[PDB]
């Protein structure tokens, strides 16, 4: 009886505690991230926190290059995050091989969501305590942001945020869009979109950032890449000469 | 390990009873009642639809009477979905027999096979038994008209008249009270309706809450005919027998 | 069989004859050699008929399921990749030779696939026993930037070269145009240059001509 | 490793109840309302697009899905479960039917296939029942239009009209009042829109409502011409605009 | 078929004819035998078109997944994958592949995987039916560290001869230049190379 | 050696005005030895008719198979299968044995119960469908049947006329084939009724 | 091959089967009974490949007896024959097929009529007034085509066989060492121990 | 506490222990004592064979794995049969495939790894036996102590079993002495019998009660029982 | 309720996996071991508690090599550590076989990582009872890594685990601050010996044996080798000296 809380079967209330607790794990790293769409690019921002002085900061990342065109940022423990990353990379490579074209961001998202849905129904597999935000500039849909959770749920966003203070970032972003009346950052360059992203990350979190406190990934037509401490610095300087 | 979450659906109670079978039967007892009556010139199958609404499409509906063969049909009491699984394998077994011996499957052989499948979920595999009890109504050139009944345990038996589902005790006494070996299909049709009429947990016994079927050997032919009554047909036979 | 594919300024067209044959005997005087993989991806096949037809439907089926799963239009390269890997797997035992064409979100495409699994790309292609008669025509009239009409003509002319000069080909010409922005239009029997002349006599027999031994009614109803 | 869960996770309790199926049904009860009305020349299925954030793009999330060109589905309950069920339903329509007979399956049989898939998740080892209830609407040459409901137990039933989810009891009652065997498709679409309004708390328009129909053949949605026998899919999802137009006549 | 890869000062060049035949018939006269398995790692295919295409497609897949996990692969690694497939499946394949890639640390490299599935790293390599006729010529005119223009000339002449004598070769001469600068496609028509 | 030439036999089908006809010979031999002159090659499931030439054991096996499949189809579909549908069932069933085929030459004939339209079709041993409107031929004397049909046939023949035409095609083709004949039966099919007649023919 | 003949008369089915078992250059046995009783009213004769022959017969025998005990009933001759055909039809497409030809003669107690089924190793079944397997058919089919009548008594049937057996002993190259005749009728199966000179 | 975390080997206790393994180790302690020690030329195994009744035999405790290797057991006899048989194969494989005698150090690694598997997967049980392995390979005399935990250690000498602690302290004392008994087997054996007796209490090592095995430089692993050990009692 | 800590893959209400956390306890209860990343290689060293004078000195080696360029050291359940290396060795062999080039350190890290994370996904397995420090020199530099029973791992300048992980980390941090230019292979070997001697105080009761190994582009040609003889004694002394 009391085991309806250890494995993925229903509780008398029709709930799945394990999936709920898996959601809890997604905040364990106390990191916040957000993604916004440009005119022809997609940007993802994520807090980078390196506590130990013995760590090689270059190896501490939660952003992944899934394929030449798809980037993915994870919110949750790194081991589950890397499991999700490897699978996604594999899934994307196979897709291109079997179907002859690059796996679209939303499709990989659905696929990863379906795999997650399964840990939600089969008892021997545990859910992954992570939330996956996928981004790219799809050849058919243009700038794209699709996020999946431990419930096997997924949807596309105009922009989105994830983490402990997800709500503050979300309402901040919501407000900006209620104002702009469009579903994207009307900017030609991605550099300005990256700036916009960092700017609002600051307002919403009420925190200042140094080049080593952030992690940035950008997606453009035919390519997704991550920025370097210096590329960020250049971004941080730029925003500084406006405030 | 997993052992922690295993219900062990196939073990004996200290009294030498099979827990799941006993609990599945308990489940069956709340299912719409199904009645089977065997006459000299045919068999009657009548069942009470559990739960209905004004909006339920009764014309396209079937939840209790299923055709297995052209000479065999069953009345269901329990989980409809569980029943369909068993019904389908039963339909295949009938066809393998036909393809093999070029003769329609004798009623008991089909019933025994289905019962053996159930018996299986009782002795191995760790799966729950099927929450289903069947009343089989068939005809073959070796025993003629036959009536059988099988339940979760995998046990089956033959009857002149029998019921499964809710209020079987009441229904059996009523049947054991007015049944006569020399009955006639039309008599059985009436006995059946009366019995259901007295055991129903509902207000009245209307046609929208029933399924009816008869397996007769239409004298003007020489072959066996199965007839699954249509809404209108049940509504008629309902007025005639005096239930209006 | 004679099947061809011709790309034009805004699409692609495929054509084929309509003769089906068992050895030297014509089994079907008007079969359809043009198959549909998806609404806008059409295929023409030569070789073991059952194989071209089965492989076309199998991949077509999976292409539909894939389209529903990805919420996107099927892409010719996908039909190409799925077809070839399948044929390759079977080392040539599935005698399917096809010319697959179509339009999708990425443009118009023209490919050919062989039983062993190799694929080709080009602006004009032909396969089958009529392959050479047709290619001769295509090699003599094809030019870059053909109009939809010029393409239909060129393709139609190629299939004719086959019908007339190849014994493994004949009867009618089926065409199918796939233009980048519109629906694909299938032209069953676009040409019918082989109508049988009226027979010299009628062979209708006087009733009672045939000697019957026994007669009876057959039961259809159950 | 290896799934060592080869025993059932759904079993009979002393009372005769199958807990997991009951609990699954409870999950369905918490779900957003969805319904279906059968007309004389079409069927309509509809539901509310309960967007989980104004930042989410509700279009990229269809609660109403096409299974075959003449069959659609909608649900109430756990969305993720529904999704994989649609994937499986679309595939079984091919593997178990189109690939054998060369024609799409009639509504009752496909429903039967789906139901089978769900029944198995009620008895197979190591799994939990699907936490959803579906409403499938379709049309086939020999059975005409039909509407079915498939529950977590794997049981299904045909309806003239019905509702599932949150305010199903209320909606069912409202339908019983307005339904008759002479409703035209447009009439049903209207009745549908009315029933759904009682179940929607906030905004009620063509962007918050998802509605589809099984009606006449749409040759314009076929993708090709040249084959007389191929007339187009009967399943069509209404556009945000098409909905609003009918809302002004609400 | 006549194909070759030549390393030179700035990187490497791959060339090939465009004729694929089934008997004496030219099934395709504009074939592109220069296949890309990675940005700056290409190959020349000879033997069974069905086999070499399948091989290449698998390799491309492997290098794509490899890149996802470990970054850009060395040309030596690409040649290792081809080898693994060719050697391990030697009984069912008829493939002769020339692998040529451009790395920044290793500049240009050429590997040849003949029928058996063995691997050979070389300054340049020739293969295909038509290659037999240019062994003498190529041995006599190849020089290490030639200039792009010199290399394009060497390949253009060598192949023009191969095409001249081997009926299984012909059509146009395609080339692919692989250097730090990027990737460049080159083509040469009969009217030009036939009169060299 | 050739599975399709061991037993012998032929089948032919034709369309007429609101009618269809399917006919076959009765021979079953083992090479030169005639064995049975009662081996009919036409069967029917509901109102759909199927004739099968080729290896006798496969003829029998396929019949038992399609009865099996059409029976389940009726139980699930709750209606009898139609000619068009059955033709597809036959095709997929044959192709399913692509690399170990049944050595048969099937022929389907019937009237679509809903559209009243006449329907016939033929298949090669691996399922390739041949859908002709006029006539389908099969068997060891197929060349002859093709010749007879192509000459004797004409559209919209009436039932009583289509009978003469089909019987004359079967009979004369059979008489130029050492492995066919030894009796024959013809089926005249209309929406409502079906007549079966045994023809009188050479017994050599 | 061996001689396997069968003839269905008015009220019975008679099965004649050669007694020789020859391997190469030597006739190893001259009293071989090439028959197995499947059920009290069903008899099966067989000829073919050395080992497959009996192994198959006994296998079918075992299955029919199992059916009989499970159902406490005797399958009709038609049913038993259909079962045997399917067994052979499965066999023909297996790794090593049973190369066996058989004649199944049985009396159908329900129809009260004798039945003769001929089935070859490919699973080819046909019901006949008279049948034969192998080279025998070449000289016995026209004989019977001439001297056979549906209303013949069991006695006329035995005379008919004797006529077949004589033709076989005159024109056949092999010495099949006579035949063993068995009668299947409403009263079961009995053997005619006196055919060596009847 | 413990009761909730000792149901199977796949469960860690809150303090990081694996009770099922520990209970396995407990079967060893309950097992009869056995001793191992080596010089630079030989390695010896001295084991006290235990008997049920006075009508029963004294269960063998030494098993030869190859001409150059062997071990002594303390705990579940069957498990030692299983493990020694495995070691016999590993030795056998080394010779047949590489024509190389298996290094005693490698034998240990193989034993550790085999034991470890039965401590990380559901359904299995740890081996309930301790093993002392001696052998002479290309690097001289060797002595290994094998515990079901998977831990294998190379020592100069040691003992396992009941009261094994006696012999162990004795050897830790005699160390400098016996380690130099090169070229003289009888002396190493005596030094072993003296170490083992340091764990007696119940009785005294008799003839059909003592069991000794030796291996070294020019001595193929051989077992001595009964009369053969009389000259050491 | 409770019991969330009895099955391995179960999420506790606060999103944790207690069995993995308990695995950590087994690690903290083990010997201390470290890794120091130098300017062109990495150094590994570990504490080897001397249970008795019976342990043949220098024999029971702990540091393990993978392929020819990787070194691995761990604290906790030793048998588990060997298991993990056996896997890494296969993982490496597989990689070399297909790609020819010996496996890059990062690539190797994830191989170990994914495998370890895998053992936190099912209740039919136990998590690894070891934290492992490993690294080497590859196509582009030296890399030091530490992997937890959770499967988590990161790149490190210096790393320590086991009983004296705090003393060690304290010491390592000093080094990191006082040497922004990078320590040298020769220097790191000594520094390593000291850190173990220091971190041995948390176990000052039992005597121990030192073990060092390294992989330096200049000192070992990029191959993993064990520090022996003179170089070892020289480092042992450098420690024995700064311990007073």
């Amino acid at each position: 009886a009391g085991y309806d809380r250890h494995i993925t079967i229903f509780s008398p209330e029709g709930r799945l505690y394990q999936v709920e607790y898996a959601f809890k794990a997604t905040n364990q790293t106390n990191i916040n991230s957000l993604a916004v769409r440009g005119k022809d690019c997609t940007v993802v921002i994520s807090q980078k926190k390196v506590p130990d002085k013995l760590l090689d900061p270059t190896t501490v990342s939660y952003i992944f290059c899934i394929s030449r065109t798809i980037g993915m940022v994870v919110n949750g423990p790194i081991p589950d995050a890397r499991n999700a990353a490897l699978r996604a990379k594999a899934e994307a490579a196979e897709f291109r091989y079997k179907y002859g074209y690059d796996m679209p961001c939303d499709v990989l998202a659905k696929r990863m969501a379906n795999l997650s849905q399964i840990y939600t129904q089969r008892a021997y597999m545990r859910p992954l305590g992570v939330i996956l935000t996928f981004v790219s500039v799809d050849e058919e849909l243009g700038p794209s942001i699709y996020k999946t959770d431990p419930a096997g749920y997924y949807v596309g966003y105009k922009a989105t945020a994830t983490g402990p203070k997800q709500q503050e970032i979300t309402t901040n972003l919501e407000n900006h869009f209620k104002k702009s009346k469009i579903d994207h950052i009307n900017e030609e360059s991605w550099e300005k979109v990256v700036e916009f992203a960092i700017t609002h990350m600051i307002d919403a979190l009420g925190t200042e950032f140094s080049k080593n406190d952030l992690e940035v990934g950008v997606a453009t037509k035919d390519k997704f890449f991550t920025l370097s401490a210096e590329n960020i610095e250049e971004r941080l300087v730029a925003i500084a000469e406006q405030d | 390990g997993s052992r922690r979450y295993d219900s062990r659906t196939t073990i004996f109670s200290p009294e030498g009873r099979l827990y799941q079978v006993e609990y599945a039967l308990e489940s069956i007892s709340h299912a719409g009642t199904a009645i089977g009556i065997m006459a000299s010139d045919g068999i009657v199958l009548a069942a009470e639809r559990k739960v209905t609404s004004t909006l339920l499409e009764q014309d396209t509906s079937t939840e209790k009477l299923y055709k297995l063969n052209d000479k065999i049909a069953v009345a269901v009491a329990g989980l409809t979905a569980d029943a369909e699984i068993l019904i389908n394998t039963a339909r295949i077994h009938a066809q393998n027999y036909l393809k093999t011996y070029n003769e329609d499957i004798p009623v008991e052989i089909l019933v025994r096979r289905l019962s053996d499948i159930k018996q299986g979920y009782t002795q191995h595999g760790g799966l729950r038994p099927f929450g289903v009890s069947f009343i089989y109504a068939g005809y073959d050139d070796r025993y003629g008209y036959q009536l059988y009944t099988s339940n979760p345990s995998g046990n089956y038996t033959g009857w002149k008249a029998i019921s499964v589902g809710a209020n079987t005790s009441a229904a059996q006494t009523l049947l054991q009270m007015d049944y006569k070996d020399d009955m006639k299909v039309d008599d059985a049709i009436e006995l059946a309706l009366k019995t259901l009429s007295k055991t129903t947990d509902s207000s009245a016994l209307t046609y929208d809450r029933l399924e009816f079927a008869t397996i007769r050997k239409g004298a003007n032919d020489g072959e066996v005919y199965q007839k699954i009554f249509k809404p209108q047909e049940i509504k008629d036979i309902l007025v005639k027998t005096g239930i209006t | 069989t004679t099947i061809v594919g011709v790309k034009f300024n805004n699409g692609v067209v495929i054509a084929a004859d309509t003769r089906s044959t068992q050895g030297p005997i014509v089994a079907d005087k008007n079969c359809a050699k043009l198959h549909r993989i998806s609404p806008k991806i059409w295929c023409a096949g030569a070789g073991t008929a059952a194989d071209t037809e089965a492989v076309t439907q199998l991949i077509g089926s999976n292409i539909e399921l894939h389209s529903l799963y990805t919420s996107r239009e099927p892409r010719v390269v996908s039909a190409l990749q799925m077809l070839k890997q399948h044929l390759f797997k079977y080392q040539g035992h599935i005698g399917a030779y096809l010319i697959v064409a179509g339009v999708d979100p990425t443009g118009s495409h023209l490919f050919s696939i062989h039983a062993h699994g190799s694929t080709d790309v080009g602006y004009y292609l032909s396969l089958g026993s009529g392959s050479l008669a047709a290619m001769a025509v295509l090699e003599s009239h094809w030019k870059q930037d053909l109009t939809k009409e010029e393409a239909i003509k060129l393709a139609s002319d190629a299939i004719q070269a086959g019908i007339w000069n190849d014994l493994g080909s004949g009867s009618n010409v089926d065409v199918c145009v796939m233009e980048i922005g519109k629906d694909a239009e299938y032209l069953r029997n676009y040409l019918t240059p082989n109508v049988r002349e009226e027979k010299q006599k009628s062979y209708k027999f006087p009733r009672g001509t045939t000697a019957v031994l026994k007669e009876s009614i057959v039961n259809i109803c159950d | 490793m290896t799934d060592r869960y080869s025993f059932s996770l759904t079993t009979f309790s002393p009372s005769g109840k199958l807990g997991q199926i009951d609990y699954a049904l409870t999950a369905v009860k918490q779900g957003v309302t969805s319904l279906g009305i059968k007309a004389t020349n079409g069927v309509v299925i509809a539901t509310e697009k309960k967007s989980s954030s104004p930042l989410a793009m509700s279009e990229t999330l269809s609660k109403v899905s096409l299974l075959t060109p003449d069959i659609g589905a909608v649900y109430s309950g756990m969305g993720p479960d529904y999704r994989v069920l649609v994937d499986k339903s679309r595939k079984v329509a091919h593997t178990s039917y189109k690939r054998i007979y060369g024609e799409y399956p009639p509504t009752k049989l496909l429903v039967s296939e789906v139901a089978k898939i769900m029944q198995e998740a009620t008895q197979s080892g190591g799994v939990r029942p699907f936490g959803v209830s579906l409403l499938i609407a379709g049309h086939d040459e020999f059975n005409g239009f039909s509407l079915y409901q498939v529950d977590p137990s794997g049981s299904y039933f045909p309806w003239k009209a019905t509702a599932i989810g949150k305010g199903s009891v209320a909606a069912k009652t409202f339908l019983e009042k307005r339904w008759n065997d002479e409703l035209e498709l447009e009439d049903a679409i209207h009745i549908a829109l009315l029933t759904l309004k009682e179940s929607v708390e906030g905004e009620f328009n063509g962007d918050t409502i998802e509605l589809a129909i099984i009606g006449d053949e749409n040759p314009d949605l076929l993708g090709y011409t040249g084959i007389p026998t191929d007339k187009g899919p009967r399943f069509r999802k209404l556009t945000s605009q098409e909905i609003n137009d009918r809302l002004e006549a609400l | 078929t006549s194909i070759m890869a030549v390393t030179f000062k700035d990187g490497v060049i791959l060339g090939a004819d465009s004729r694929t035949t089934t008997g004496a018939y030219i099934a395709n006269r504009v074939t592109d035998k220069l296949t890309r398995v990675h940005d700056k790692i290409w190959c020349c295919r000879s033997g069974s078109a069905a086999d070499t295409q399948a091989i290449a497609d698998i390799v491309q897949y492997h290098l794509e997944l490899y890149t996802s996990q470990y970054g850009t692969p060395s040309t030596e690694t690409a040649a290792s994958v081809f080898k693994e497939l060719c050697y391990e499946n030697k009984d069912n394949l008829t493939a002769g592949i020339i692998v040529a890639g451009y790395d920044d640390k290793n500049k240009g490299e050429v590997y040849t995987i003949p029928l058996g599935g063995s691997v050979h790293k070389l300054p340049y390599a020739i293969a295909g039916s038509g290659s037999t006729f240019i062994y003498g010529y190529c041995d006599k005119n190849f020089r290490e560290n030639m200039s792009k223009e010199e290399t394009v000339d060497f390949i253009k002449h060598s192949l023009s001869q191969a095409i001249k004598w081997d009926g299984s070769s012909g059509g146009v001469i395609r080339m692919v230049v692989l250097t730090a600068a990027g990737v460049e496609r080159l083509i040469f028509y009969p009217d030009e190379y036939e009169q060299l | 050696s050739d599975p399709s030439s061991i037993n012998g036999g032929i089948v032919v089908a034709m369309t007429g005005k609101d009618c269809v006809a399917i006919a076959c010979d009765l021979r079953l031999g083992s090479q030169s030895l005639g064995v049975s002159n009662k081996f009919e090659k036409i069967f029917h499931y509901g109102h759909v008719f199927l004739g099968i030439t080729g290896l006798a054991t496969d003829v029998t096996t396929l019949n038992e198979m399609f009865r099996y499949k059409t029976n389940l189809y009726k139980l699930k579909e709750e209606r009898a299968i139609e000619p068009e549908t059955f033709t597809q069932l036959v095709s997929s069933s044959l192709y399913e044995r692509r690399f170990g085929p049944y050595f048969v030459g099937p022929v389907v004939a019937g009237i679509n119960s809903k559209s009243g339209k006449p329907f016939i079709a033929g298949f090669d041993l691996i399922g390739c469908i041949d859908e002709a409107k006029d006539f389908i031929v099969s068997g060891t004397a197929s060349d002859q049947l093709f010749g007879m049909c192509e000459s004797l046939y004409e559209p919209n023949l009436e039932p009583e006329d289509l009978f003469e035409t089909i019987s004359q095609a079967l009979l004369n083709a059979a008489d130029r084939d050492a492995l066919s004949g030894w009796g024959a039966v013809v089926y005249i099919i209309k929406k409502d009724e079906v007549v079966k007649r045994y023809l009188k023919m050479r017994q050599d | 091959m061996d001689i396997i003949l069968g003839i269905r008369v008015q009220d019975s089915v008679i099965l004649a089967s050669s007694k020789a078992v020859t391997r190469g250059i030597s006739v190893l046995k001259d009293s071989d009974d090439k028959t197995r009783q499947l059920s009290p009213h069903t008899l099966m004769s067989f000829a073919g490949e050395a080992g497959d022959t009996v192994q198959f017969a006994e296998y079918i025998q075992a299955n029919i007896q199992l059916y009989s005990i499970r159902e406490d009933y005797e399958l009709s001759p038609q049913a038993v024959s259909s079962f045997v055909r399917q067994e052979l039809a499965k066999s023909i497409r297996s790794r090593r097929p049973y190369q066996v030809n058989v004649l199944i003669g049985g009396y159908d107690k329900k129809k009260n009529k004798p039945e003769l089924y001929q089935i070859d190793y490919l699973g080819t079944k046909v019901e006949l007034p008279y049948g034969a397997h192998g080279y025998s058919g070449f000289y016995t089919f026209s004989l019977l085509d001439h001297h056979y009548r549906p209303d013949m008594t069991t006695e006329e049937g035995l005379d008919l066989l004797k006529l077949c057996v004589q033709e076989l002993e005159k024109r056949m190259p092999m010495d099949f060492k006579g035949v063993i005749v068995k009668i299947v009728d409403k009263d079961g199966i009995r053997q005619v121990d006196d055919f060596q000179a009847q | 506490f413990r009761n909730n975390y000792d149901g199977d080997t796949v469960t860690f206790s809150p303090t990081g222990r694996l009770f099922q393994v520990e209970y396995a180790l407990e079967a060893i302690k309950q097992g009869s004592v056995t001793v191992g020690l080596r010089s630079n030329t030989h390695a010896v195994l001295v084991a006290l064979k235990r008997n049920a009744d006075e009508l029963s035999s004294y269960q063998k405790k030494i098993i030869k794995c190859d001409e150059h290797m062997g071990l002594s057991l303390a705990g579940l006899a069957p498990d030692a049969r299983v493990l020694s048989n495995y070691l016999r194969q590993q030795c056998n494989y080394s010779s047949l495939v590489f024509n190389r005698k298996l290094a005693v150090e490698r034998a240990g690694h193989l034993l550790c790894d085999k034991a470890q598997k039965n401590t990380q997967s559901y359904g299995g049980r740890p081996y309930g036996v301790g093993l002392l392995i001696i052998g002479y390979d290309k690097s001289g005399a060797h002595l290994l102590e094998f515990q079901p935990s998977g831990n294998v250690t190379e020592l100069y000498g040691t003992a396992i079993g009941a009261r094994s602690q006696g012999a162990k302290t004795y050897l830790e004392r005699t160390l400098d002495t016996f380690i130099k008994i090169d070229g003289n087997p009888d002396e190493l054996i005596k030094a072993g019998v003296e170490a083992i007796s340091q764990s007696l209490r119940d009785e005294s090592l008799t003839v059909d009660n003592l069991s000794i095995a030796i291996v070294g430089k020019d001595t193929p692993f051989t077992i001595y029982d009964g009369e053969a050990v009389a000259k050491y009692i | 309720g409770t019991g969330y800590d009895l099955s391995n893959s179960v999420f506790s209400p606060d999103g944790r996996n207690f069995q993995v956390e308990y695995a950590v306890k087994a690690v903290e209860n083990g010997t201390t071991s470290i890794g120091i990343k130098c300017n062109d290689g990495v150094v590994f060293a570990v504490e080897k508690l001397i249970t008795s004078k019976l342990l043949v000195p220098q024999k029971n080696v702990k540091i393990q090599v993978v392929d020819r360029h990787i070194g691995c050291v761990y604290s906790g359940l030793i048998p588990d550590g060997r298991h993990l290396v056996n896997r890494g060795r296969e993982e490496a062999a597989s990689f070399k076989k297909l790609y020819k080039t010996p496996i890059p350190i990062p690539a190797f890290a994830d191989r170990l990582g994914q495998y370890v994370q895998a053992h936190t996904l099912y209740n039919s397995v136990r998590p690894f009872g070891v934290s492992t420090i490993f690294g080497g020199v590859d196509k582009n530099g030296a890399h030091l890594y530490m992997l937890e029973p959770s499967g988590s791992y990161w790149g490190y300048k210096g790393a320590a685990t086991g009983k004296g992980r705090q003393s060690a980390k304290a010491e390592l941090e000093k080094l990191v601050d006082h040497h922004p230019e990078g320590l040298s292979a020769r220097e790191a070997v000594k520094q390593a010996a000291k850190i173990i001697y220091l971190a041995h105080e948390d176990n000052k009761e039992k005597d121990f044996e030192l073990e060092i190994s390294w992989c330096s582009l200049s000192e070992t040609n990029g191959l993993h080798k064990f520090v022996k003889g003179d170089l070892l004694q020289e480092a042992i002394d450098f420690a024995q000296k700064e311990i007073n």
